[PDB]
RNA sequence: GUCUCGUAGAGGGGGGUAGAAUUCCAGGUGUAGCGGUGAAAUGCGUAGAGAUCUGGAGGAAUACCGGUGGCGAAGGCGGCCCCCUGGACGAAGACUGACGCUCAGGUGCGAAAGCGUGGGGAGCAAACAGGAUUAGAUACCCUGGUAGUCCACGCCGUAAACGAUGUCGACUUGGAGGUUGUGCCCUUGAGGCGUGGCUUCCGGAGCUAACGCGUUAAGUCGACCGCCUGGGGAGUACGGCCGCA
RNA sequence: GGUAACCGUAGGGGAACCUGCGGUUGGAUCACCUCC
C-alpha cells in the first residue's frame, strides 16, 4: 500500500504503534494488499509473474489463520467476522 | 582513467553535454567500459544518459546524419 | 551544356558488381558506368581491375560538364574497391573528401543464409 | 504527489506565443496546488539531426512536483497540439533545485 | 568519419578502421546467422592466461 | 514472519514515442543493362529498369553500450518514456512467539513447432513451380513463393526443458577475480582496516572406477519426496484419462 | 584464426535421408593369418 495506509492500519488491530508484528496486524496487512490488488488482474489478463506473489500472500494468510485457529478461537472468530473472511 | 569515482558524484546527469561527449566515439558509438576504465554501474548510467539525451536530439545517433 | 565544376559521385561496392555515378550535388545524375558495361563477365569482373577500368571509363562522359573538384561516397564491403577513387584522382579530378556510407540496419529485417 | 522533469520543443514560426505556452502550462500545474521548482528558456537552438525537415526549434524546460492527473493532462495537451514536436517526462528521487549545467 | 585533410594528397588514411569499426560487420550481418554457441567462443579468450 | 529508511536490476503487463534499415508507391535526372554463381541459366529489362534525390504508406527488431555482466522458481527476459506491480539485499532498532521443512493425489506456469475463429503482412521461409549441377541422389546451388513467423481469445503441455547434479538445514584449511550494499579513518583529492548477499576460476583434506567435485560439493550428517534393477523388442501393442486434431 | 552429431516438431520421400523453427555439447573413429 503506502506508508500512511500502513501506519493507520497497524493501530486498528495491534498495540501502541510499536507492535506491528502480531498475527492480527499481519493478517490485516496481507488482506489489505489482496483486496487492493484484485482489481489489477481484473484487467491485466496476461500477467502471471505477480500471480506467484499473490498466491504466496494468500498462503501466508491461510497459514496465519490456521495458527490462530489452534491458538485462540475467540480472537480467531472476532478477527474473521470483523474483517469479512469466510473462514 | 575514471572521473566519476574520483569526483564522488551520486547521480550523473544527462542534460549536460561536456561530460558525456567525452565518452562517445567520433562516429556516435558509445565507448566500451574496458577502454576508459569507468566502473560498471557508472557506465550503465552513462549509456542510459546517452539514450536519454539522444532522444532529445542533443546528441546524434551516428555521424551519417546531416 | 550546364557547368557543375564541383561535382559529387557515388560508388557501389557489392561483391559481384560496381556502379559509379556522378551527381550534380542535388541528386542529379549526369554520367555513370558499370563493371559490366564493357563485355566483362565471370571472374574477370570480381577483381578490382574491372572497377578501375569502369572508373576511368566514366571520364569521357563526365568531362563534358567541366568538373574540377569532386566529392565521393563509397558503399559496399567488396574487397579492393577502395582503390577505385585513385583512378578518378589520376583522371584529373580534384578529390577533396572521400566519405563512406555502409548501410548498417539496427538489427532490423532478418538476414537470409548463404550456401552451406 | 511526486517529482517530474519535463522539456518540449517548439516550431520556429510558432515561437511568438511561447510565453503563452509557458503561462498556460504553469497555470495548469498550479491549478492543482502543483509546485514548480525550475523554469528555463534555452532560446533558439540548433539540432543534432533534423526533425520534420527542420534544423532548429525552440527549447523549454521545467522541473515540478505535481500530481498524476495534472501530469496526464499536460501529456495529453502536448500530444494533441501539433505546435510541439517532441516531449519528455521523467520521475526524480528528490526535489532537485540547484543550478543546471546547461546554463553554467 | 568525414575524411577532410590538409594539402597533402593521397596519404592513404583509410587504414584506421581497426579501432573505429569491428571488422566483422557486413560479414556477420545482412547475410547468414551468428551468435549461436557463444560460450566456447568467449572461454578461449582467457584460458591461455599463464605464468 | 511483520514494521521504519534505502539500493540495484533485459523481473511482468498496458500505452505511446524515436532513429537506422529491407520493401512498395508518386515525381525529377539519366542510359542499357541489373541480378546471381566457379561458370551459369531461369528471372528483372526502354507504354522507360537498376543508380541517385525528394516525399509518402505499411511491417518487424531494436545497432552502438553489450560483458563467461543483471533479473527470474523454471521456460526465458535488451531502444526510450509514463501507468500498474511480483521478488531480492543492506543498516540499526522494535514487535509476534515454533506461526517450520517436505509433499502422494491436486492446481498453476511452462521455448519452439502445431491446431480453432478473426486481423496484418516488410523481411525471412517447410511444402511447391522453374533453372542449373554433381553422384545412379532427388538433396545440396540460384530465382519465385504458400502455410508459418506478428497481433487478438483459447487448446496442445512436448525438448540434450542439462549444471545430464530434487528441495531444506547445521558442520569442515586456502587462493584469484567479478557485481552490489555498508561500518571505522580529519579521506593527509580517486585511498586505507572490517563486515554482508549473489556470482566465475585454481586447489588442500575427503570422496569417486576414473574423468573430476571440492564452503555455490559429487566431503561428514539429518527430514521428506521422485526414480532404477542386463541389452533389443519398446517408451511399443491393448485398455483408461486428456486433446477439435 | 577447420570441419559435426543429437534432441522437440511440421511438411516431403527409402542403399541411405532432406529441408523450415527452437535447443544442447555428450564436436571422432579403429585394434578380425589358413580362401575372396
Amino acid at each position: 500500500l503506502s506508508t500512511e495506509a500502513t501506519a493507520k492500519i497497524v493501530s486498528e488491530f495491534g498495540r501502541d504503534a510499536n507492535d506491528t508484528g502480531s498475527t492480527e496486524v499481519q493478517v490485516a496487512l496481507l488482506t489489505a494488499q489482496i483486496n487492493h490488488l484484485q482489481g489489477h488482474f481484473a484487467e491485466h489478463k496476461k500477467d502471471h509473474h505477480s500471480r506467484r506473489g499473490l498466491l504466496r500472500m494468500v498462503s501466508q494468510r491461510r497459514k496465519l489463520l490456521d495458527y490462530l485457529k489452534r491458538k485462540d478461537v475467540a480472537r480467531y472468530t472476532q478477527l474473521i467476522e470483523r474483517l469479512g473472511l469466510r473462514r | 582513467f575514471c572521473r566519476f569515482t574520483a569526483e564522488g558524484v551520486q547521480e550523473i546527469d544527462y542534460k549536460d553535454i561536456a561530460t558525456l561527449k567525452n565518452y562517445i566515439t567520433e562516429s556516435g558509438k558509445i565507448v566500451p567500459s574496458r577502454i576508459t576504465g569507468t566502473r560498471a554501474k557508472y557506465q550503465r548510467q552513462l549509456a542510459r544518459a546517452i539514450k536519454r539525451a539522444r532522444y532529445l536530439s542533443l546528441l546524434p545517433y551516428t555521424d551519417r546524419h546531416q | 551544356r550546364k557547368q557543375v565544376s564541383d561535382g559529387v559521385a557515388h560508388i557501389h561496392a557489392s561483391f559481384n558488381n560496381t556502379i559509379v555515378t556522378i551527381t550534380d550535388r542535388q541528386g542529379n545524375a549526369l554520367g555513370w558506368a558499370t563493371a559490366g558495361g564493357s563485355g566483362f563477365r565471370g571472374s574477370r569482373k570480381s577483381t578490382p581491375f574491372a572497377a578501375q577500368v569502369a572508373a576511368e571509363r566514366c571520364a569521357d562522359a563526365v568531362k563534358e560538364y567541366g568538373i574540377k573538384n569532386l566529392e565521393v561516397m563509397v558503399k559496399g564491403p567488396g574487397p579492393g574497391r577502395e582503390s577505385t577513387i585513385r583512378a578518378l584522382n589520376a583522371a584529373g579530378f580534384r578529390i577533396t573528401n572521400i566519405t563512406d556510407v555502409t548501410p548498417i540496419p539496427h538489427n532490423g529485417c532478418r538476414p537470409p543464409k548463404k550456401r552451406r | 504527489m511526486r517529482h517530474y522533469e519535463i522539456v518540449f520543443m517548439v516550431h520556429p514560426d510558432q515561437s511568438e506565443q511561447v510565453p503563452g505556452m509557458i503561462e498556460r502550462y504553469t497555470a495548469a500545474i498550479t491549478g492543482a496546488e502543483g509546485k514548480i521548482h525550475r523554469l528555463e528558456d534555452w532560446g533558439r537552438r540548433q539540432l543534432a539531426y533534423p526533425i520534420n525537415k527542420l534544423h532548429k526549434a525552440h527549447y523549454v524546460l521545467m522541473n515540478v512536483e505535481a500530481p498524476q492527473e495534472v501530469i496526464d493532462e499536460l501529456e495529453t495537451t502536448f500530444r494533441f497540439n501539433d505546435a510541439v514536436i517532441r516531449s519528455m517526462v521523467m520521475r526524480t528521487k528528490h526535489a532537485v533545485t540547484e543550478a543546471s549545467p546547461m546554463v553554467k | 568519419i568525414k575524411v577532410r585533410e590538409n594539402e597533402p594528397f593521397d596519404v592513404a588514411l583509410r587504414r584506421f578502421k581497426r579501432s573505429c569499426e569491428k571488422a566483422g560487420v557486413l560479414a556477420e550481418v545482412r547475410r547468414r546467422e551468428f551468435y549461436e554457441k557463444p560460450t566456447t567462443e568467449r572461454k578461449r579468450a582467457k584460458a591461455s592466461a599463464v605464468k
